[PDB]
């Protein structure tokens, strides 16, 4: 199909 | 009917030149009433423009103007006052020549033929490249007749040329400037699938290439477009695909690969492997807003006609920075969001993410 | 020091309200700025009244 990626920031605790 | 901005320059406070214009604006209401018919209760002052622009003007807050095109467009511009200055909600303005030609085709769809569509596809390359911009209604429109041309090459087994295939690529190029995801993201907000169909037409298309008319490669600045016919040589190397995208924001470049190992052609070879990517799609494809995720690579697309692959290995750079847990996902159009079914983490180097998607 | 107002005219508006070189706005521009101007004027601190913009709403 389409691919890709996803990232997320980092969130402390 | 007439609503009549002004605004009064005064030498007072804002408190203070405001108070004194509301005691006399019962004086000033019945002065105008003897000059033109004046709607009840539609005199209001206020000292603050909330939303202040040359394009719209000035207005206070849920206020609406939906204004006229411009010279060669033809539709309506509509705005919001809000918080946040002027939000366009529904801008129409499409080009006379997109739109006559747009016209010219519904007296096509009939009795078309393969030369037909393809010179229709040519004079629409040559539009928007003499006409490069990619207003909001010219974006709902391409993506309509790229679609309206996929869904008839598909219902009638055309073959897209080699040089009908390059304009399709030119016109995605055009319509995938990063200088259009403003306006792809108010395009959206009215027509939340049409990113999506873009996705979907150009992976349709490129389906009809035949494998005479291939290899094919077209490298442009926002959409990389590969295609290769098929030989007994898939059965020995794999299928490997690479980009190098440079963005004028970083100075490394977004590198992609697409890794197929040998042992999945081992069934019947297909026809056609066609391959192709672009960074701006990351851009213009939604993304839930309740996570606060974001597409950081080039959306990678590989298309195998009749063909099932079990094992694909993915490779992605990473745009931004300060960004953890990668998440492998391919573009689902049947729900129309990202979707990680099949697709897994294998790797993270601090430059590329590595995936692996048991489909493709 | 400015302050903003506004008003409907029951009229119907015209696309050359939009140009502000067209008679048609310099016809209302004109006649709404006149007496505006002579009802503000004995308003401490007044300097100046202009219309500046003209819509459908
Ligand atoms: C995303 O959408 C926005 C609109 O929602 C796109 O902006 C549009 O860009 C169009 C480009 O062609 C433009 O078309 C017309 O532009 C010229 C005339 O426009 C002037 O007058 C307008 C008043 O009616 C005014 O709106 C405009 O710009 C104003 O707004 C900007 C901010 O947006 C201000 O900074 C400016 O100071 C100004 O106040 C202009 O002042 C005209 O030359 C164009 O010519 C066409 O036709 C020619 C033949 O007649 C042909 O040769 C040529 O190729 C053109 O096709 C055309 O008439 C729209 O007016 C404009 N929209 C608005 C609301 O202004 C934006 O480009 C898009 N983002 C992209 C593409 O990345
Ligand atoms: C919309 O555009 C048309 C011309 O394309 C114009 O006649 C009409 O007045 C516009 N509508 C508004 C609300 O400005
Ligand atoms: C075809 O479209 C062009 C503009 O794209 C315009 O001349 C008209 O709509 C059509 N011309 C014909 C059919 O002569
Ligand atoms: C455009 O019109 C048709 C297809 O729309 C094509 O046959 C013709 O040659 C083209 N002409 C021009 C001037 O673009
Ligand atoms: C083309 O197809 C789409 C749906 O696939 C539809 O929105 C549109 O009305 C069709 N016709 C034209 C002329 O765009
Ligand atoms: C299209 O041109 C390419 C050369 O760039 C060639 O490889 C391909 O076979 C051509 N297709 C045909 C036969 O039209
Ligand atoms: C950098 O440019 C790319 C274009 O390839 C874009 O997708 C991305 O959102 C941009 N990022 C920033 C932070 O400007
Ligand atoms: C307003 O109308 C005049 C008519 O003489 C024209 O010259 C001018 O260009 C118009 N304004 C705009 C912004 O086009």
């Amino acid at each position: 199909t389409s691919f890709s990626i996803l990232m997320s920031p980092f969130v402390p605790s | 009917s007439i609503v009549a901005g002004y605004e009064v320059v005064g030498s007072s406070s804002a408190s203070e030149l405001l108070s004194a214009i509301e005691h006399v604006a019962e004086k000033a209401k019945t002065a105008l009433h003897k000059l033109f018919p004046l709607e009840d209760g539609s005199f209001r002052v206020f000292g603050k423009a909330q939303c202040n622009d040359i394009v719209f003007g000035f207005g206070s807050k849920d206020d609406e103007y939906t204004l006229p095109c411009s010279s060669g467009y033809r539709g309506n511009i509509t705005a919001k006052c809000e918080s946040s200055g002027w939000q366009v909600i529904r801008e129409t303005c499409v080009l006379s020549l997109l739109e006559e030609l747009n016209k010219n085709f519904s007296m096509i769809v009939g009795n078309a033929t393969e030369a037909a569509v393809s010179s229709f596809v040519q004079n629409l390359s040559v539009i928007i490249r003499q006409n490069p911009s990619t207003t909001v209604g010219n974006l709902a429109s391409v993506v309509s007749i790229l679609s309206n041309i996929s869904s008839l090459s598909l219902a009638s087994h055309f073959r897209v040329s080699n040089s009908t295939m390059e304009d399709v690529i030119s016109i995605a190029d055009n319509i995938l400037n990063s200088a259009s995801v403003t306006n792809w993201t108010v395009l959206l907000r009215e027509e939340k699938y049409a990113s999506s169909r873009l996705l979907e037409t150009l992976e349709n298309i490129s389906t009809l290439v035949p494998p005479t008319a291939l290899p094919l490669n077209f490298s442009r600045k926002f959409i990389d477009w590969k295609g290769i016919p098929v030989n007994k040589s898939q059965l020995k190397r794999g299928y490997s695909y690479q980009i190098k995208m440079c963005p004028q924001n970083t100075s490394i470049p977004i590198r992609g690969r697409v890794l197929i190992g040998s042992d999945q052609f081992q069934r019947s070879l297909p026809e056609t492997i066609i391959s192709m990517a672009s960074l701006t799609l990351g851009n213009i494809l939604p993304v839930s807003k309740n996570g606060n995720a974001q597409v950081n690579g080039p959306v990678i697309s590989t298309v195998i006609q009749n063909y099932s692959i079990n094992e694909v290995f993915l490779f992605f750079s990473k745009i931004e920075s300060n960004l953890s847990q990668p998440h492998c996902v391919f573009w689902d159009f049947s729900h129309l969001q990202w979707n990680d079914a099949g697709c897994h983490l294998v790797n993270e180097t601090q430059d590329i993410v590595t995936c692996q998607c048991t489909h493709l | 020091t400015k302050i903003w107002g506004t008003f409907k005219i029951n009229e119907r508006f015209t696309n050359d309200l939009l140009n502000s070189s067209s008679a048609i706005y310099s016809k209302y521009a004109n006649g709404i700025e006149i007496q505006l101007k002579k009802a503000y004027e004995r308003i401490q601190g007044f300097e100046s009244v202009q219309v500046t913009q003209f819509r459908n709403g």
